[PDB]
């Protein structure tokens, strides 16, 4: 079974730093585009951050740019967001969210309201 | 506690699967005598379609088939002799499936436009009419298969299989538990269940009667685009786009084996058995379809002859031959 | 200009009239009364077309009136050398003739070798099948007509029901090709410039202005040296009845150039829309690969007149002409069916599968 | 907690079935596949005589 | 001018020539 | 008997000739696919076209256009988008005021443009609302370096021609969002498939010409290319 739990997450002051693995399980890690995705509350789900198959091309919403680390460890099968500065902004919750086909660098459908290779997802808040 | 209870729910139902998986399909079958190298000919093309074919369903004489293409054209071919029985134009030029009813009386399509049209072929008028639409779906027709001429099992991509009854058109049993858009169908043999791959990994087996999932397999990694049972009826077998085809045994509860190939990194659009269900004939996205050893999961062969993507397959109810549709407009029929 | 006929019928009319030095025949003049002991002088006689005219050929009178006899000799003196001062006895065209012959007659054969590999290539393949590849075969078959034309030409009479029929295919068979460019040019044009050009609808008035066109002005031309001047195997100039055949061929060059301008002018357009320099890279390609499609070789020496043999201009064109004349239909196989993308990727595919 | 909710007593009555061994059921595809052998026209080669597609 | 038909011509004429000096050399022989 | 022979022969006469007499009709008639957002605007577009999925018909200079909505769906499409790969053009309508989805808009675009079936489709791809954008820009209170780091060091490119009376600021940033597209179009869109950027607002009576316009760039470059020209 394709599965994803999420770790990390909870409450850091402003400027933080925090670690969110993604253990992923019942699939080939290497081969799919694995995303980052986070829903505010009250608020649409939008995405975070990407990572290549081999880790080669990254990309960021722009929101979270040169504030977010993104690394694909292949050997454990294993997602991580390095997050360096945190804003209120950043309270939600993040799905560990993976690319349907596997040789693609197309993404269709990872930000969806049902997507099924999405993980449960941890809660990111940020507070004094 | 809902999350923990499901979970560990899921733990003794993983045990089980361990239990009764004593031993591996290839460990059994491997003294087996191989089919060894199978080579199908082309025998006829049949051409007249505009657009990519997307759907194509024999008839139980295994004589006239029907085929659906993105263009508005239900053509009924007559494989014998390549002639066009019928041509049925549809309201909506986006159409992703069609079946022919067991009785040959009436035949089905819908896509995009949410409705499962139902053509009276049997009219004494000079051609067909529109016998009945279903509406009630809010998602494009993956899938529709007759039970009898009466009823009709339909998929949709809103996570819904339905059962209508086509004398009043209303949705009788609707089937819930997908989490995905449902891609296909496979009907047993007596008609009282029903296997459904969705866009989630996940295939469940549907009860007629009852409108309950009494089985849900996972294993796959990917949209699952094609379904077929065995044809005894006691098994079936699933292709995704994770470039592999996962055969399933319903008794047992496990995945039996899987037909993967290093070098195939291309989805599979469809699959099907052949009559004795020894060959495995998976339709890949690299505009050919290949004949898998159901026992021993080794390649017999390959069908190569489509300049586009294998859209649909079919093989006829005696088995004698091979239907396969693609996206170059072209339907072909191999033996 | 003057046929050995008509230049023995004028010697043969003056020696039936020939027919002090008494006058003779010497097989060429009369000569008159010579005066004693005088040196006789005669016109260089105007039935000679070779003779320059404003010369004397000369004889000796003896004081015994006996024509001069050659020291040791028999024959009688005379001096024809101011009537031969237009003459001369060497090999310039002799071998200038034989290279033109040369290398067109290879410069065909490769033509011929590979656009009949070519045309078979387009032919049996379904997936090909295409309107535009119906031009290319109709193009394609232009070439190997032209190519077999020209050849029976060569063998027949430089190696009369062979040579008025022979010449009349020649010019049929190039007029052709000099059209079946002419098409092309106007296949292309139209996908560029008409608004959803409908390519079956036109199809088939191209098939009958490629092969028809030109046998109307090649028949009628045929139907007019016939009625007036039938005289030889038609390959002599009867003054301005060659521009029958030449002005509707010549008036087709101009239109590929017109054509081929307009096509270079939107596909530059098409690059700067798709960085200046790479736009150079793909344009030039684009434009080098369309000169032998679109026949611009012929545009150079379009408008050049009948000219002499020994000119530099006249052994320019020819060396230039028949190289790219023949080579023509070589390029276009190699362009439009060998360096092609489409037919690449199915010869593989049919050797990868076979 | 709804959505859960009913997910538990969903997944329950899958844990309930009356699951067999994969070793009896693997015989089971190698029984029907022995016993149809014959009557697959693609498994066994068809003569052209009877071959309607020939 | 297509120079496919004027060297044809040309080639033609070229011959006639050739015919019409090999008669001229034969006339000059003949006198001599 | 023979005459059931005959008759099925005669019916596939019959039969191939409606065929060939509707082949005409399809192959003469341009399909395109029409996609945005809620707030994109695409209901607005289809209105400007007076001349479980929504069938639109316009006639431009007397040729026919299908523009296609499809309503019905969930927002899961990355299955039946695969119909349309053998569209002439996918319009894809951005809503560029609101720069809160703007990123999501380009997340669309770059899984249409790296789409297996959809790589070989031209895009005539529309920023609608580019009214209430400039009201955004000279407002001042929403900033577009929020959502867009890059754009602290971006200047308005020297391909531009901004409209008179128009406001630098506006033509700095309505040209950001279109040269944003731009870089997915141009980072793997070789020669197969085509970009057709564009401004548009809600009172413009034009947009079918345009369509008409860019889709016969589309169907000259398509030929140019089986010419081995571009």
């Amino acid at each position: 079974q394709v599965q994803l739990q999420e770790s990390g997450g909870g409450l850091v002051q402003p400027g933080g730093s925090l670690r969110l693995s993604c253990a992923a399980s019942g699939f080939t890690f290497s081969n799919y585009k694995m995303n980052w995705v986070r829903q505010a509350p009250g608020k649409g789900l939008e995405w975070v951050s990407d990572i290549s198959q081999s880790g080669a091309s990254i990309s960021y919403t722009g929101s979270v740019k040169g504030r977010f680390t993104i690394s694909r460890d292949n050997a454990k099968n294993t997602l991580y967001l390095q997050m360096n500065s945190l804003k209120p902004e950043d309270t939600a919750v993040y799905y560990c969210a993976r690319c349907p086909a596997p040789f693609t660098r197309d993404c269709f459908d990872v930000t969806s309201t049902t997507y099924a290779y999405r993980g449960q997802g941890t809660q990111v808040t940020v507070s004094s | 506690q809902l999350r923990q209870e499901a979970e560990q729910l899921k733990n003794q139902i993983r045990d089980a699967r361990k239990a009764c998986a004593d031993a591996t399909l290839s460990q059994i079958t491997n003294n087996i005598d191989p089919v060894g190298r199978i080579q199908m000919r082309t025998r006829r093309t049949l051409r007249g379609h505009l657009a990519k074919i997307y759907a194509m369903h024999w008839g139980t004489d295994s004589r006239l088939l029907v085929s659906a293409s993105q263009d508005g054209k239900l053509i009924i071919w007559d494989s014998y002799t390549t002639n066009k029985v019928h041509a049925i134009p549809l309201r909506s030029s986006w159409v992703m499936t069609c079946a022919y009813a067991p009785s040959g009386n009436y035949v089905a399509c819908g896509g995009l436009d949410n409705i499962c049209s139902i053509y009276n072929l049997k009219t004494r008028e000079g051609n067909v009419r529109v016998s009945r639409e279903l509406a009630g779906h809010t998602g494009y027709l993956s899938c529709c298969r007759f039970l009898d001429d009466n009823q009709i099992v339909t998929s949709s991509g809103d996570t819904t299989c339905a059962l209508w009854d086509i004398e009043t058109g209303q949705q009788t049993t609707t089937f819930t538990g997908h989490t995905g858009d449902v891609m296909s169908l496979s009907l047993a043999p007596d008609t009282r269940l029903f296997v459904s791959g969705a866009c989630d990994a996940s295939a469940k087996l549907w009860d007629v009667r009852e409108g309950m999932c009494r089985q849900t397999f996972t294993g796959h990694e990917s949209d699952i685009n094609a379904i077929c049972f065995f044809p005894n009826g006691n098994a079936f077998a699933t292709g995704s786009d994770d470039a592999t085809c996962r055969l399933f045994d319903l008794r047992a509860d496990q995945e039996l084996m899987t037909y993967s190939h290093d070098n195939i990194i291309c989805g599979i659009t469809s699959v099907s058995f052949s009559k004795s269900g020894r060959l495995l004939l998976a339709g890949y996205d690299d505009f050919n379809c290949n004949v898998w050893d159901a026992l021993k999961a080794d390649r017999a062969g390959v069908l190569a002859g489509h300049d586009n993507r294998v859209s649909c397959l079919g093989v006829t109810d005696d088995g004698m031959a091979v239907a396969t549709g693609s996206w170059d407009s072209f339907l072909k029929i191999w033996n | 200009v003057m046929t050995k006929e008509e230049q023995i019928f004028l010697l043969h009319r003056a020696q039936a009239q020939c027919e002090p030095c008494l006058p003779e025949w010497d097989h060429i003049l009369c000569w008159p009364l010579g005066a004693p002991g005088e040196v006789v002088a005669v016109p260089c006689p105007d039935y000679i077309y070779d003779f320059n005219h404003k010369g004397h050929a000369y004889r000796r009178c003896d004081r015994n009136g006996s024509w001069e006899l050659v020291p040791g000799h028999n024959r009688t003196w005379a001096n024809y050398s101011e009537c031969v001062k237009f003459l001369t006895n060497e090999t310039r065209e002799r071998e200038v003739f034989d290279r033109l012959g040369m290398i067109y007659t290879v410069g065909y054969s490769v033509s011929l070798a590979s656009l009949t590999v070519a045309v078979l290539i387009l032919a049996y393949f379904r997936r090909l099948h295409c309107t535009r590849n119906y031009i290319h075969m109709h193009l394609f078959l232009s070439f190997m007509l032209r190519a077999v034309s020209i050849f029976v030409k060569d063998a027949v009479l430089y190696s009369y029901a062979g040579c008025r029929v022979a010449v009349t295919f020649f010019l049929y068979f190039l007029a052709t090709n000099y059209y079946w460019i002419l098409v092309e040019g106007l296949y292309l044009h139209s996908l560029i410039f008409m608004a959803f050009f409908s390519e079956k609808k036109y199809l088939w008035g191209f098939t009958v202005f490629g092969w028809g066109l030109p046998a109307v002005f090649v028949a009628v031309w045929v139907s007019v040296r016939a009625t007036l001047a039938n005289t030889g195997c038609w390959d002599l100039s009867s003054g301005n009845k060659k521009w029958i055949i030449q002005v509707p061929i010549l008036a087709s060059i101009v239109l590929n150039f017109i054509l081929f301008i307009n096509i270079v002018r939107v596909l530059a357009t098409k690059l700067r829309e798709t960085d200046t320099r790479q736009q150079y890279r793909k344009l030039l390609k684009s434009t080098l690969v369309l000169m032998p499609l679109f026949g611009v070789h012929y545009i150079v020496f379009m408008a050049t007149p009948y000219t002499e043999v020994s000119g530099t201009l006249w052994q320019v064109q020819m060396h230039y002409e028949m190289l790219f004349n023949s080579f023509q239909g070589f390029f276009v196989a190699i362009i439009y069916c060998f360096c092609n993308g489409e037919v690449q990727a199915e010869i593989k595919k049919s050797w990868s599968r076979w | 907690i709804a959505q859960a909710r009913k997910l538990v007593e969903q997944l329950k009555m899958e844990a309930n079935i009356d699951r067999i061994k994969v070793s009896k059921a693997a015989a089971d595809l190698m029984a029907y596949c022995e016993a149809h052998a014959k009557e697959d026209p693609l498994l066994t080669p068809v003569p052209a005589s009877e071959n309607p597609f020939r | 001018s297509v120079s496919e038909i004027q060297l044809m011509h040309n080639l033609g004429k070229h011959l006639n020539s050739m015919e019409r000096v090999e008669w001229l050399r034969k006339k000059l022989q003949d006198v001599h | 008997q023979r005459n059931e022979e005959k008759a099925q022969r005669e019916a596939n006469k019959k039969i191939e000739k409606q065929l060939q007499k509707d082949k005409q009709v399809y192959r003469a008639t341009h399909r395109l696919l029409l996609l945005g957002a809620d707030n994109s605007g695409k209901s607005t577009i289809v209105k400007q076209m007076r001349i479980g999925i929504f069938e639109t018909k316009f006639q431009v200079d007397k040729v026919n256009f299908h523009m296609f909505d499809v309503g019905g769906q969930r927002d899961e499409r990355r299955k039946w988008i695969q119909c349309f790969n053998d569209v002439t053009a996918i319009i894809f309508v951005v809503d560029s005021s609101d720069y809160n989805r703007l990123q999501e808009a380009l997340n669309l675009f770059k899984s249409i443009w790296n789409n297996r079936w959809l790589r070989t489709i031209s895009v005539i791809l529309f920023l609608n609302k580019q009214d209430l954008l400039a009201e955004k820009v000279l407002a001042g209170k929403s900033k577009i370096e929020d959502y867009f780091p890059e754009f602290a060091r971006y200047t308005t490119p020297e391909d531009a021609t901004p409209e008179p009376g128009e406001d630098p600021r506006v033509t700095r940033a309505k040209y950001f969002i279109r040269d944003e597209f731009l870089r997915i179009s141009t980072a793997s869109g070789d020669g197969r498939h085509y970009c057709y950027p564009h401004f548009t607002c809600a009172v413009d009576t034009e947009n079918a010409r345009r369509i008409f316009n860019d889709c016969r760039d589309i169907i000259q470059r398509m030929h140019l290319r089986q010419y081995e020209l571009l």
